[PDB]
């Protein structure tokens, strides 16, 4: 079981890695039993009024939109490429 | 008369421009596109001849056609000098060109898109007639027909509006004329030390037999033409007469009928043979680009401009420029193929900077050629 | 007088071709190529390609330089090939205007 499963392993504690990290992001900075503290201060805030999934302006993402179809243009081009270039094409 | 246009609709963008009128030296134009707007001398450009004709290319041929000429530019900093109004060929040759630039993640090297309009062309050009420096005109972007009138294209950087003259209505061609021969004798670097005579071409897509006369002259300034295989009007009748071989003037009368029905006009056919003839005389500035067999343009490009030189003359000297060239675009095979290829002697202080411009911009396969040479 | 005609004739070898299917779409599309030139007329010959997934067929035959090819025209053929999940028409379609 272990030779079998480790390598899933692997990529199962990435992808949960992920949404810990993700949980971490808005953790307040204080441990318990202080955490009380950034609780209140929390409430207070909500009671008187992300580096993760970001908005961008328009000229940046219109740019990363199109940065985004050059590579998969590439990306494809490179991969008919090497379907030409293969032995079972070329025979 | 200088003014800054910021483009308003899908995408705002911002672009030069420059009113000039047919009867300017080009230095003027070239020193000002160096200089005021910041443009570095290009180490290659490329022209469109055509496309404006009602016919237009079939989108596999057009996506061909840009992605191997913004491939074949992206490697070196590039013009690539259209009409710029938004239709036809070059609507979309832009489109590509700023893709290229937004996508580009080196803007060291830059591919711009210059724009020789003429300004009876131009749709609301009293729009951008206000040009105020501290505040630059606002222009809307409209996707007009065919017709007689285009905008502004929003993805072509800088701009040339030249004025009709009242002489004739070929001011913008004579313009293109000129500003090609112009520009085909500088230098493509800032010093002329480490620099290549700027390499102009002209490429051809389905020509009307009114650009003949322009497509002549140019020939006559001694710059390379580029001719699309499957293009659709003179550069079929051209591509067809290559496959033939020889030349003959019922054989041209009869395939400008075929090609052309609607223009039948004994002196305007006997003067369009007359200039055909005289093009195909010279052959060794003509080169045929088939996208459906080659689609490798840089290699055609430089087939082209290497055939150009060695018809010119035997020095080593002369092909210096476009061994630097081959050298700037990995093409080693060609550039043993056609270049080192018994004819020219070459010694070691004439391959010396070439070898330093292989062994600075790291090309292992020239270094090896140089060494294995000299 | 048959061989006369000569467009209306067409031979199948089964030992060399042996796809009976391209043989009949080779046979129709030489006739509508003999009778005229015009896009219309060839819209049944590449429906029929479409059914088919003839696309080396169609590529070789009706969209090869001799007919003009507006949007008006192929839209009910692109409507026809994206309905019957037909990709390799739908890219043809979409790469001929």
């Amino acid at each position: 079981t272990f030779q079998v499963v480790q390598e899933n392993a692997d990529i199962f504690w990435k992808f949960q890695r992920y949404n810990l990290i993700v949980e971490y992001h808005s953790r307040p900075a204080l441990a318990p039993p202080f955490i009380i503290i950034s609780h209140i201060t929390q409430a207070l805030l909500s009671f008187i009024k992300d580096l993760l999934e970001r908005e961008l302006p328009s000229g940046l993402d219109q740019k990363l939109m199109t940065w985004e179809t050059v590579q998969k243009e590439n990306y494809l081009a490179k991969l008919e490429h090497e379907h030409r270039e293969s032995s079972g094409e070329r025979l | 008369r200088l003014g800054d246009i910021d483009f308003t609709g899908v995408s705002r963008t911002r672009g030069k421009f420059v009113r000039v009128t047919s009867s300017t030296d080009p230095a003027e134009i070239y020193q000002i596109l160096t200089k005021q707007w910041g443009l570095a001398p290009p180490h290659l450009v490329v022209a469109l001849m055509g496309g404006d004709e009602v016919a237009q290319l079939k989108p596999w041929l057009r996506d061909t056609l840009r992605k191997g000429l913004v491939k074949a530019a992206q490697s070196t900093g590039a013009w690539i000098l259209t009409s710029g109004l938004r239709f036809g060929i070059t609507k979309n040759l832009g489109q590509a060109v700023r893709d290229h630039s937004l996508a580009s993640t080196s803007p060291k090297v830059r591919v711009v898109a210059i724009g020789i309009a003429p300004w009876n062309m131009i749709q609301n050009r009293d729009l951008l007639l206000s040009a105020k420096p501290d505040h630059p005109a606002t222009y809307p972007t409209e996707d007009l027909p065919y017709g007689a009138v285009y905008s502004l294209d929003c993805n072509h950087s800088h701009f040339i509006l030249v004025d009709e003259d009242p002489k004739r209505p070929g001011a913008t061609g004579e313009m293109r004329v000129k500003m090609l021969k112009h520009i085909s004798l500088q230098r493509t670097g800032y010093g002329g030390t480490g620099s290549i005579e700027i390499p102009v071409l002209c490429l051809l897509v389905h020509g009307e037999p009114r650009i003949l006369q322009k497509m002549y002259k140019n020939i006559q300034n001694s710059i390379p033409w580029l001719i699309l295989a499957g293009s659709g009007g003179v550069a079929d009748i051209l591509v067809t007469l290559m496959d033939r071989g020889c030349w003959d003037a019922d054989i041209v009368q009869e395939l400008l009928i075929n090609t052309f029905p609607d223009g039948l006009h004994s002196t305007e056919i006997t003067s369009w043979t007359k200039l055909i003839q005289r093009i195909l005389d010279h052959g060794h500035l003509l080169t045929v680009h088939d996208p459906e067999q080659d689609s490798e343009l840089d290699t055609v490009i430089l087939k082209a401009l290497v055939k150009a030189c060695k018809s010119q003359s035997q020095e080593a000297q002369d092909f210096l420029d476009e061994l630097k060239l081959a050298v700037a675009w990995n093409r080693v095979d060609i550039a043993k193929s056609e270049i080192f290829s018994g004819d020219v002697q070459w010694s070691a202080q004439d391959l010396e900077e070439v070898m330093m411009e292989a062994l600075v911009n790291d090309k292992p396969d020239f270094v090896r050629l140089f060494v294995d040479n000299g």
